[PDB]
């Protein structure tokens, strides 16, 4: 019954909310907020630049995680219109994302060719 | 004549396969002629580059054969037919891509220098540990802060067989840097070039703060958790 | 204070800050338009501190057993100055204001990619 409130896979924060059916009276059922945050100890400040310095300060604006800036459809009586779900928006990416593969380009020299070949910063992501 | 096959570094970075047959310890002999051949009666392209005479009463020569890539992975027994009258043997040395090796990707781990070396304050030593590649041809290249390093500041070892997996070979690339260079950040990146790799290139980095650090300076800021979340 | 009575729950849609006067507010539950007898929306009156910007209410009177089971009541509001012309705020008990945050900042060395 852990409804998935956000499943942000770029800052690794997962927020899930549930109503714990704790007592018989329907009021003191605690609204429980499960923030699960994975802090990458060795990821750099810019994940796509592997030569970037080590990320030490990990700031997580939880309102920025919980924004829903995908417009949804609503069904009126005569119309279907796209509906904004938030007033917040109008990305640090502490961690890599599993679905997204990140590539960096390195200068590779053999005889001064400097053939700039892209690496795979996350292997087993686009293989 | 030494039998040197062009590795994958040539056929990837140079985009050309130069089949070199370099003569070694050749006492000086006038009119050195080098040609290039296949196992069969077809002849691949002869040499075009010649070298000057070595000052130590010796002669230097390098053959070449600008064959295509797809017939370099053909696997036929290509022989460097050196035309010599001083030695009646043609010295037809055989170099080809072996088809029998089954590909395995090399994984690179970047071991930071030990504290027993950094306390000595002479010079740090980062080693790139390339383990488990079967084609035995790795080109380990070294950079610094995104800028490539000189080829003489690092020595890549010859590939040796792995202890456990017999069909996989491993290499050790070692870079020696000054001690104050390591303690001031300056992230060293080890890049490899290999056939079984997906994009043919894998990069790992270390610095003072990444490789086996003595401090973790993590400052979490969970701002605005009591504020708005749908 | 209202849910302790266990009789009815009044959800308030606070449409405020709109300077054109006219506004349309409709409530939906699970994507179906709720009946206009369920909710009552006020006439727009000017916001006090703002010069000419208006505010409006919409009070949806639902029974308490619906709100305590965690039913999403969505406030669909239509205005000219909105970019997509309609904003949908949804509320329910599970989002709400939490009464027990349990956080777990798993500081793992080998995180890398999220899983
Ligand atoms: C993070 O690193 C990436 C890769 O180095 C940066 O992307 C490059 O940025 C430079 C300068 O802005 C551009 O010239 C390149 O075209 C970019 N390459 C790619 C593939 O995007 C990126 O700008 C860095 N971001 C931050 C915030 O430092
Ligand atoms: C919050 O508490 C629940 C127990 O109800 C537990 O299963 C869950 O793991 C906790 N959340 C986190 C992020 O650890
Ligand atoms: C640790 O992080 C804080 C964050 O602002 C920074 O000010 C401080 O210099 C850092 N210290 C070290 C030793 O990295
Ligand atoms: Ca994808």
């Amino acid at each position: 019954e852990r409804i998935v409130l956000v499943d942000n896979k770029c800052k690794c924060a997962r927020i899930t909310s549930r109503i714990i059916r704790s007592s018989e009276d329907p009021n003191e059922d605690i609204v429980e907020r499960n923030i699960r945050i994975i802090v990458p100890l060795n990821n750099r400040e810019n994940i796509s630049d592997p030569t970037s310095p080590l990320r030490t300060r990990f700031v997580y604006h939880l309102s920025d995680l919980c924004k829903k800036c995908d417009p949804t459809e609503v069904e009126l009586d005569n119309q279907i219109v796209t509906a904004t779900q938030s007033n917040i928006c109008d990305e640090t990416c502490y961690t890599y994302d599993r679905n997204k593969c990140y590539t960096a380009v390195v200068p590779l020299v053999y005889g001064g060719e400097t053939k700039m070949v892209e690496t795979a910063l996350t292997p087993d992501a686009c293989y | 004549v030494f039998a040197i096959p062009p590795s994958f570094a040539s056929i990837f970075l140079t985009k050309s396969t130069k089949l070199t047959c370099l003569v070694t310890d050749l006492t000086t002999y006038d009119s050195v002629t080098i040609s290039w051949t296949r196992q069969n009666g077809e002849a691949v392209k002869t040499h075009t580059n010649i070298s000057e005479s070595h000052p130590n009463a010796t002669f230097s020569a390098v053959g070449e054969a600008s064959i295509c890539e797809d017939d370099w992975n053909s696997g036929e027994r290509f022989t460097c037919t050196v035309t010599h009258t001083d030695l009646p043997s043609p010295l037809k040395q055989t170099i080809s891509r072996p088809k029998g090796v089954a590909l395995h990707r090399p994984d690179v781990y970047l071991l930071p220098p030990a504290r027993e070396q950094l306390n000595l304050r002479e010079s740090a030593t980062i080693t790139c540990l390339v383990t488990g590649f079967s084609p035995a041809d790795v080109f380990v290249q070294w950079m610094q802060r995104g800028q490539p390093l000189s080829p003489e500041k690092y020595v890549t070892s010859a590939p040796m067989p792995e202890p456990q997996a017999p069909g996989r070979y491993f290499a050790h690339s070692i870079l020696t840097v000054s001690e104050e260079e390591w303690n001031t950040g300056e992230t060293y990146t080890c890049v490899v070039a290999h056939e079984a790799l997906p994009n043919r290139v894998t990069e790992r980095t270390v610095d003072k703060s990444t490789g086996k650090p003595t401090l973790y300076n993590v400052s979490l800021v969970m701002s605005d958790t009591a504020g708005t979340c749908y």
